[PDB]
């Protein structure tokens, strides 16, 4: 049989509104299931908080437009819209707030770490940083005045790594969360140096697990429990998305 | 904190539905709004407006599941089930669900939270009826459990796979089965040198 | 039944047989399209399940509608719709069977012969006969009115026997499934193109409808060289070129006949593109 596909594909092939939504939905549903503060999507906040002020300016507009057909489903849905967007956003960053609070002197030891492979402005919106900042000095003054001022001096750090118990509360890197397999974000699968056929056709990628000097195979399309840090490269990648 | 401690870690059932109103389900408008070559529109920022100004009255259309429930809550609307809620289907998938105490069978990650959501709003629309429906939802919803409590004998240090586990199943379960294989990890790693 | 201006009537007596009448009342310029033609519909085959029915409706006509483009439409006693084509110009009509809804049903229902679901008509919107499917021992739907479904219409190319014969879900023969698609395709623009070129668009879309519809032809017809070129029938490859539409869908046809290595149809392929040109 001569297969054409090919042929008929080459005669076949003669950022937007509704993706960026989907981009928001895809870093709220990491961000809440995720241990780590997962870095910002600062172009895609931007174009959204654009967008919500456009819209809603719109909205207000046409509005206007009926003191002088005239049916209102569009208008609902039009304002029922801004308040599903506006939610997923409020979430979201009331979510990556309630991070920055437990990771404060994390985040304070890769900013005064000179040598460290993150910049804190990479990790944190302008408006993170300032909460970040200034809750700092908030809680801190609090508990150095009221309880710290009586320490010896050796014990007034509140964040020494050195003694019996580290202050410092990092991330739990090993958490255990659910992911989705997708595979590559492109359909693409020929791209891919990670991904592997097996046996049963089917393809995956292979991780190892340290600890255990374990590999296992994710394969495409369905769904695991794991622990995060041999998640952390597929999911900055996007090859899986946390349920 | 800025997050309350219910949702620190996990989403909300709530949550769960906005999620799964955010999919793509055919309706038969009742209204049409299609205008012709011999008025508001729609102009919506995070899904395809070009669906919605383009209504005719019962040839069917694809439009958002929040929409959907929108127009029906007027008489604008018909919500047309998709083909895995036809007793039919549901009954290829009990089979198949007794057929294979080893797997979940391939129902698609939103089941539950959308036939809770149909049979609530759109009781009305199915061509099969209602409670045949609801019953083998729950005769769907039974298996299942009974296949996720035998896989809880298996909680591990290193992964679990749960091929086709809704995603309301997995939502009930996330508080425990992490909870536990992280204690399982805890007390495996503290034996390491 | 009337749509618009336009007047559709079956009339029927032992001493006449069977005929039809079209027409187009208008505010102005009236005109008669047809008058008393025959029309090519079964009568049923004259237990209560059907008699019931019978009694009210000796005829069998389930409905009689036009389409929403105004070309008329029957659903008689033979499950089988029948779309009356180029119809604005009498010497050139034809009835077209556009759903065999028995073979329709039973393709959807895993191939069992299946007596507990019948179909409903209502109309006819463009390409898909929007109807109720009916299930139980009555043929007529009850009060609380089920939703319309929607049947996509298919010509009447399926020969049971092979269907049969390939599944002992019905997958079809691909050959099958591109002659057609290819016949669909060859009606369906030729209603739209009339339509067009006789009332003009009701929607801007009907244009870009078109354009897409030519598109799946030609793809349809390549569908068919390639099974022509496995068989190595080289005048029959050459016949399926000669009908095809688009000069750069033509180029796809070359591209077979040196993938199959049959030179003779590159040869012959490139005149057709020169005597086209001109």
């Amino acid at each position: 049989d001569i297969n054409i596909d090919d042929i008929l594909a080459e005669l076949d092939k003669e950022v937007s509104p509704q993706q960026d939504f989907s981009d928001l939905m895809k870093s709220w549903k990491n961000e809440r299931c995720s241990p780590e503060l997962l870095p910002y999507p600062h172009q895609l906040m931007k174009r959204l908080l654009n967008r919500i002020s456009m819209q809603s300016q719109l909205i207000e507009n046409i509005s206007m437009g009926f003191l002088d057909n005239e049916s209102k489903l569009p208008l609902l849905c039009m304002e029922t819209e801004l308040e599903r967007l506006k939610f997923v956003i409020r979430s979201y960053i009331r979510c990556r707030l309630s991070k920055i609070d437990k990771f404060s002197l994390y985040l304070r030891q890769l900013n005064e770490d000179e040598n460290s492979l993150i910049s804190l402005t990479d990790l944190l919106s302008k408006d993170e940083i300032k909460y970040h900042d200034t809750h700092s000095l908030i809680w801190l003054k609090l508990v150095n005045d009221s309880i710290l001022k009586y320490m010896p001096e050796e014990l007034q750090a509140i964040n020494d790594t050195e003694g019996s118990v580290n202050m410092i509360d990092e991330p739990d890197w090993n958490k255990f969360v659910f992911i989705h397999v997708n595979g590559p974000p492109d359909g693409k699968w020929n791209e891919d140096p990670l991904l592997q056929e097996n046996e049963f056709g089917k393809p995956c990628y292979t991780v190892t697990i340290p600890d255990l000097k374990e590999e296992v195979e994710l394969t495409i399309g369905s769904i695991y429990v794991m622990r995060y840090e041999v998640i952390r490269d597929l999911l900055r990648d996007d090859k899986v998305a946390l349920i | 904190m800025s997050l309350p401690a219910h949702l620190q870690q996990t989403f909300s059932p709530e949550e769960i539905q906005f999620i799964v109103e955010n999919e793509p389900i055919k309706i038969f408008p009742r209204i049409t709004t299609r205008q012709k070559i011999r008025h508001t529109r729609w102009q919506l920022i995070t899904t395809d407006d070009k669906a919605l100004n383009n209504m005719v009255a019962m040839r069917s259309t694809e439009v958002v599941l929040w929409i959907a429930l929108l127009l029906k809550q007027q008489s604008k609307c018909s919500i047309v089930a998709p083909q895995w809620l036809t007793t039919k289907e549901l009954d290829r998938k009990i089979q198949y669900e007794k057929t294979h105490p080893d797997r979940f069978s391939e129902l698609p990650w939103n089941w539950l939270v959308l036939a809770r959501i149909l049979f609530n709003k759109a009781k009305d629309d199915f061509h099969d009826p209602i409670h045949e429906l609801r019953g083998k939802i729950q005769d769907l919803r039974e298996i299942r459990q009974i296949k996720v409590l035998k896989g809880l004998k298996y909680l591990n240090e290193s992964h679990l796979q749960l091929d086709n586990l809704s995603l309301l199943e997995i939502n009930e379960l996330r508080p425990f089965i992490t909870e536990i294989m992280d204690k399982l990890r805890e007390i495996h790693t503290a034996s390491l040198t | 039944t009337a749509q618009n201006y336009r007047v559709f009537s079956v009339h029927y007596s032992q001493f006449h047989g069977l005929s039809y009448s079209l027409s187009e009342l208008g505010t102005s310029s009236k005109r008669y399209y047809k008058r008393e033609c025959p029309l090519p519909m079964s009568l049923p085959n004259i237990k209560d399940a059907n008699l019931d029915y019978y009694n009210f409706n000796p005829m069998g006509i389930k409905s009689l509608f036009f389409s929403s483009y105004g070309d008329p439409c029957i659903f008689g006693s033979d499950n089988t719709l029948l779309l009356l084509s180029k119809w604005r110009s009498p010497e050139e009509s034809k009835w077209l069977p556009i759903l065999d809804s028995n073979m329709e049903i039973w393709k959807m229902s895993g191939g069992k012969e299946t007596t507990d679901i019948h179909v409903w008509p209502l109309a006819l919107a463009y390409d898909t006969l929007n109807c109720i499917l009916v299930k139980g021992k009555h043929i007529w739907p009850e009060f609380p009115l089920p939703l319309p479904s929607e049947m996509e219409i298919r010509m009447p190319v399926f020969v049971k026997s092979k269907l049969l014969e390939e599944n002992k879900e019905i997958q079809i023969p691909v050959s099958m499934a591109a002659e057609e698609e290819y016949l669909r395709s060859k009606v369906l623009s030729e209603l739209l193109t009339d339509t067009l070129e006789n009332d003009g668009e009701m929607y801007g879309n009907e244009n870009e409808v078109l354009a897409a519809l030519n598109g799946a032809y030609d793809k349809a017809l390549l569908r068919l060289f390639a099974s022509a070129c496995s068989d190595q029938n080289v005048e029959k490859a050459l016949s399926l070129a000669h009908e095809l539409k688009q000069d750069r869908a033509l180029t796809a046809a070359v591209k077979i006949s040196e993938r199959a290595e049959l030179p003779s149809l590159v040869k012959k392929i490139n005149n057709i593109r020169e005597a086209r040109y001109e």
